[PDB]
């Protein structure tokens, strides 16, 4: 029974195809060895000996030129021992997704892209592709997943994201995904800038 | 001097089940990621599946999922492959090999191999 | 090719299907992919009975104990394997494998034979 190693991703959990992302496990407890498990299309466990600085052990795992297999729920385990790998509690799960595999969707803003403060804005994401689910990203990273609507009268598959009352602007992007390949996402929606005018 | 010893050649009837053993020597069993490759008269080489390194779980190919289970035991230092429903076309030589790893999570190749076990599905 | 059910099995088309040549000879084997596997290709050699042996990894990296006459190159979707000086022990069947996406696929294979 050991404390959960903390796993984070630099730059972010969204990684483009043929691009590189770094995943780091840090823990106040000092493990000589760090382990990382992926659940998905390709299950693999990667080992790197821990680097001990200050009073916190850390380890930088590199996910290479991004491909489909390297996407999934990554969990980091730690061990002070060597051969038996007496293992720590699982890290909090981190889902790494690949972007750019499928066609790009479209992002709209009702009422409008530029809005006064307090006026609630509901961004919407639509595409002709039969995407089962749409995902929204603010400033390069967000966690808002909503299911797609049925084949709309216009022939579209759409999901409405209610941002709520807007006081701080931001650049939002939208991605599309299927149920069969959950951690495999589409191209990026052309960025939309919510602009707040305040008096 | 990492080398792999496979179980002896076996001959079974259609509908039966076959279990092939892959003995590991020359290193830590947990570090190795072992995969099973089938060479059939009519099929050059096919990757049936493999075991993940440390935790011993398995990835399977879609064609062979449902009839193939790949297991391992650390104490035995041996991997196993089991074909549930034998079919006449499954007659082939079955190899076990360690797939090497490299930077970025990629695996680049299968460096070590085994002598192979031949199953012959005869009525 | 692509139908929204994910990346279909990366299909390797290997060439030639068979070759007969002499000793001290040069022969080239080409391996083509459906998708782009980068440099993540491998060439294997299998002599009869004996298990297949890895010769070249990472498209161009040669494993230990491999003669320099065995040389291979390529990138993206096109790859080659060039044996500069053919020798008797070289005569066998050669395969190519993709190490990119999980559906790990091998080429059909190329057979090298001595005429004598
Ligand atoms: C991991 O990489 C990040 C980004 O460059 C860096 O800030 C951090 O110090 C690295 N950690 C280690 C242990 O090298
Ligand atoms: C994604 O966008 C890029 C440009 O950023 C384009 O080259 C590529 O073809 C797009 N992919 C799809 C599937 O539409």
């Amino acid at each position: 029974v050991h404390r959960k190693p903390s796993l984070l991703a630099h730059p972010g959990r969204l990684v483009k195809s043929e691009e590189t992302v770094i995943l780091q496990c840090w823990s106040d407890v000092r493990f000589e060895h760090f382990l990382l498990h992926r659940e998905g299309k390709f299950k693999d466990t990667l080992h790197l000996i821990g680097e001990h600085h200050d009073g916190v052990s850390k380890a930088n795992f590199s996910i290479g030129p991004m491909m489909q297999d390297l996407a999934g729920t990554y969990r980091c385990y730690g061990s002070v021992t060597h051969s038996p790998y007496q293992l720590s509690a699982p890290s909090d799960p981190l889902d790494i997704v690949i972007t750019g595999l499928y066609e790009k969707p479209s992002l709209s803003a009702q009422p409008g892209p530029t809005v006064l403060a307090g006026e609630s804005v509901t961004l919407s994401c639509s595409s002709r592709s039969s995407y089962d689910m749409y995902h929204l990203s603010r400033e390069g990273e967000a966690h808002e997943c909503r299911f797609s609507a049925g084949p709309k009268v216009n022939g579209t598959f759409q999901a409405d994201f209610p941002l709520g009352p807007a006081t701080h602007g931001g650049t939002y992007r939208c991605f599309g995904s299927f149920r069969d390949s959950p951690y495999e996402w589409s191209n990026s929606s052309d960025p939309l800038l919510v602009s707040v005018i305040g008096n | 001097q990492v080398q792999l010893v496979q179980s002896g050649a076996e001959v079974k009837k259609p509908g039966s089940s076959v279990k092939v053993s892959c003995k590991a020597s020359g290193g830590t069993f947990s570090s190795f990621a072992i995969s099973w490759v089938r060479q059939a008269p009519g099929q050059g080489l096919e990757w049936m599946g493999g075991i993940i390194p440390i935790f011993g779980t398995a990835n399977y190919a879609q064609k062979f999922q449902g009839r193939v289970t790949i297991t391992a035991d650390e104490s035995t230092s041996t991997a196993y492959m089991e074909l549930s429903s034998l079919r006449s076309e499954d007659t082939a030589v079955y190899y076990c090999a360690r797939v090497s790893g490299t930077t970025g999570g990629y695996y680049y190749g299968m460096d070590v191999w085994g002598q192979g076990t031949l199953v012959t599905v005869s009525s």
